[PDB]
């Protein structure tokens, strides 16, 4: 199966530089070009750079010409994408694709995150939504930077119910997400229900058991 | 913008070995047919595809025989090679249209019969 | 320079019916165009490659016409799992541009919220703020007006919401509501109120807690 894996995202300071790499597996890496597409906070996508299959030829639109440069080693079946001068417009997820004639992108990764801000990054606090034939239970992951915090229930293993909402930005600055769980009322005080939050940025986890209030 | 050596029209006759009609792109920047697509073009009909990622060529039935040198391509060599029993019905303009990844470009070539 | 137009951004459409959505070029591409469908938490996937060529792996119900500048694609009997964001992208021009995207939503029967107010942890009053989550679960349609009463006084201003998007079994949606007060504030007043107004509700339900109990 074709896979695409991106990794080097994180929290960069305006004017600051980035290396975004892109694992390739599943197909004969040096037969396709290649390209970096981000989708920015509003959901809009925007093409970035491609790259012809033996890395010769390289393109850009207008936004990013001179301070992206895209690249590959086909010995090692990896893409790069490299980001100088960052500005808070390059904040953004950016995915990996491979591409065809007319640049139709067939395979797709994942996407790493990139944040550019001055801000420092913060961990969450993380306090417990404590339930009252069907009862709620949560996690508020309050007060973190930058985006994004992962929430599973169990250590992934409850995933029936769960609505992790999407993050609100604070006038503070900072985030607040609320991750709750529908169970049945008969659990509460039985089952163990521990919500595991991971803040990559902070280089953070938090696990809260959420229990029933006394 | 890919550009072309033109030819303004070619000329065959019964006695010719086979119906070439001529497209080369002299700024090809492909480096793998993966990353290129052919179309051929006459009267408004799309009358020979070529899709590289899929190794596929496509042609109606009126042109059964039309096809490209695959390996020529990334020479910048589109070239269209058919039958004369195809040919001889559809003389006329034929456009090629050439897709990179992020260039492409057309050109117009005249099909004429002569003696 | 090209702009590549999608109309409307949000469609809302019933399970069975066949859908058409639009994309609209700046300039002539012939049939250079791609469609793009992502679900909610996932990548972009390709759909259709020139205006008509379908993928491998893709659902035969997907479909696409047109040339020139004018281009739609099809959804033949829709289902509730196509909900999520369809994207255009020109073949020819340059750069390679996407549409804004067309959000496609399943409409369903009304279902009414399952309402669930939580008071503060004590543990976050310690800090100096109170925090106060209202849930709104698995309802339909998506609008819904959450209003906050504290000693039932109309609160506003110090309320922030999130939806989750549309379910791709149920088609349902999922709201919290966070109303922020400071620690002073909340410990000065005894009933907290979640009011809730919705089509699926023949009166605006209230859940309430009493600070204390
Ligand atoms: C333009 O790009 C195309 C592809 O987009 C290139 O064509 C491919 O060339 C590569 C490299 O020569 C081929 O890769 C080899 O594939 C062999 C098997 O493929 C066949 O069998 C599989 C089933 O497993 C089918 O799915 C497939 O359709 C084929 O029928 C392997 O046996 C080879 O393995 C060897 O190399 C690897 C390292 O890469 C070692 O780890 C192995 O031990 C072994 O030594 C190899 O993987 C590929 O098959 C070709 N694809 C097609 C579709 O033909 C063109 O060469 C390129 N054009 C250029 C560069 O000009
Ligand atoms: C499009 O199809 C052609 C075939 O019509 C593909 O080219 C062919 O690729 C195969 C596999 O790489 C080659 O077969 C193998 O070649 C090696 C190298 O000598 C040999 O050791 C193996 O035993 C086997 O013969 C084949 O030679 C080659 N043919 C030609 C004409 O190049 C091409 O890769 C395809 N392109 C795509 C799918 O983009
Ligand atoms: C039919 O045959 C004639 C004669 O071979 C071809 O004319 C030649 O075309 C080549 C390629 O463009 C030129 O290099 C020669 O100079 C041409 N010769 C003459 C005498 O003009 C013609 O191209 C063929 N027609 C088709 C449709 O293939
Ligand atoms: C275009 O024409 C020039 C001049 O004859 C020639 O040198 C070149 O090889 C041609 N290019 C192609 C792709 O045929
Ligand atoms: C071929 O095209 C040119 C313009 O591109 C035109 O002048 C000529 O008449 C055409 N030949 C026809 C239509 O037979």
């Amino acid at each position: 199966e074709v896979k695409l894996v991106e990794s080097g995202g994180d929290l960069v300071k305006p004017g600051g530089s980035l290396k975004l790499s892109c694992a390739a597996s599943g197909f004969t890496f040096s037969g396709y070009g290649m390209s970096w597409v981000r989708q920015t906070p509003d959901k809009r996508l925007e093409w970035v750079a491609t790259i012809t299959s033996g890395g010769t030829y390289t393109y850009y639109p207008d936004s990013v010409k001179g301070r992206f440069t895209i690249s590959r080693d086909n010995a090692k079946n990896t893409l790069y994408l490299q980001i100088d001068s960052l500005k808070s417009e390059d904040t953004a997820i950016y995915f990996c694709a491979r591409s065809l004639a007319g640049n139709a992108m067939d395979y797709w990764g994942q996407g790493t995150s990139v944040t550019v801000s001055s801000a420092s990054t913060k961990g969450p606090s993380v306090f417990p939504l404590a339930p009252s034939g069907t009862a709620a239970l949560g996690c508020l992951v309050k007060d973190y930077f930058p985006e994004p915090v992962t929430v599973s229930w169990n250590s992934g293993a409850l995933t029936s119910g769960v609505h992790t909402f999407p993050a609100v930005l604070q006038s503070s600055g900072l985030y607040s997400l609320s991750s709750v769980v529908t169970v049945p009322s008969s659990s509460l005080g039985t089952q163990t229900y521990i919500c595991n939050v991971n803040h990559k940025p902070s280089n953070t986890k938090v696990d809260k058991k959420v229990e029933p209030k006394s | 913008q890919l550009l072309f050596n033109k030819t303004k029209s070619v000329e065959f006759t019964f006695g010719n070995d086979t119906v070439v009609i001529p497209c080369f792109v002299t700024n090809m920047e492909a480096q793998n047919t993966t990353e290129v697509y052919v179309k051929w073009k006459f009267k408004g009909r799309d009358i020979y595809t070529f899709d590289g990622a899929l190794n596929k060529s496509t042609v109606p039935t009126d042109f059964s025989s039309a096809k490209i040198e695959v390996s020529q391509l990334l020479k910048g060599d589109a070239s269209l090679k058919m039958d004369k029993s195809d040919a001889v019905s559809h003389t006329g303009n034929y456009t090629c249209e050439v897709t990179e990844l992020t260039r492409e470009g057309e050109t117009i070539i005249e099909l004429k019969y002569r003696v | 320079d090209i702009v590549m137009t999608q109309s409307p951004a949000t469609l809302s459409v019933t399970p069975g019916d066949r859908v058409s959505l639009s994309c609209r070029a700046s300039q002539t591409i012939s049939d250079y165009l791609h469609w793009y469908q992502q679900k909610s938490h996932e990548s972009p996937r390709l759909l259709i490659k020139f205006a008509s060529q379908s993928i491998s792996g893709i659902p035969s119900r997907f479909s696409g016409s047109g040339s020139g500048s004018d281009f739609t694609l099809s959804i033949n009997s829709v289902e509730p799992e196509d909900v999520g964001v369809y994207y255009c992208q020109n073949g020819h021009g340059f750069p390679r541009t996407f549409g804004g995207g067309t959000k496609l939503e399943i409409k369903r029967t009304v279902a009414a919220p399952s309402v669930f107010i939580f008071p503060p942890s004590d543990e976050q009053l310690k800090s100096g703020t109170a925090s106060v989550v209202c849930l709104l679960n698995n309802f339909y349609p998506r609008e819904a007006k959450v209003q906050w009463k504290v000693d039932n006084a109309l609160q506003s201003g110090n309320s922030q919401e999130s939806v989750t998007e549309q379910d791709s079994k149920d088609s349902t949606y999922s709201l919290s509501s966070t109303l922020t007060l400071s620690k002073a504030d909340y410990e000065k007043h005894k009933v907290y109120a979640c009011e809730v107004t919705h089509q699926g509700l023949s009166s605006p339900v209230t859940k309430s807690f009493n600070r204390g109990e």
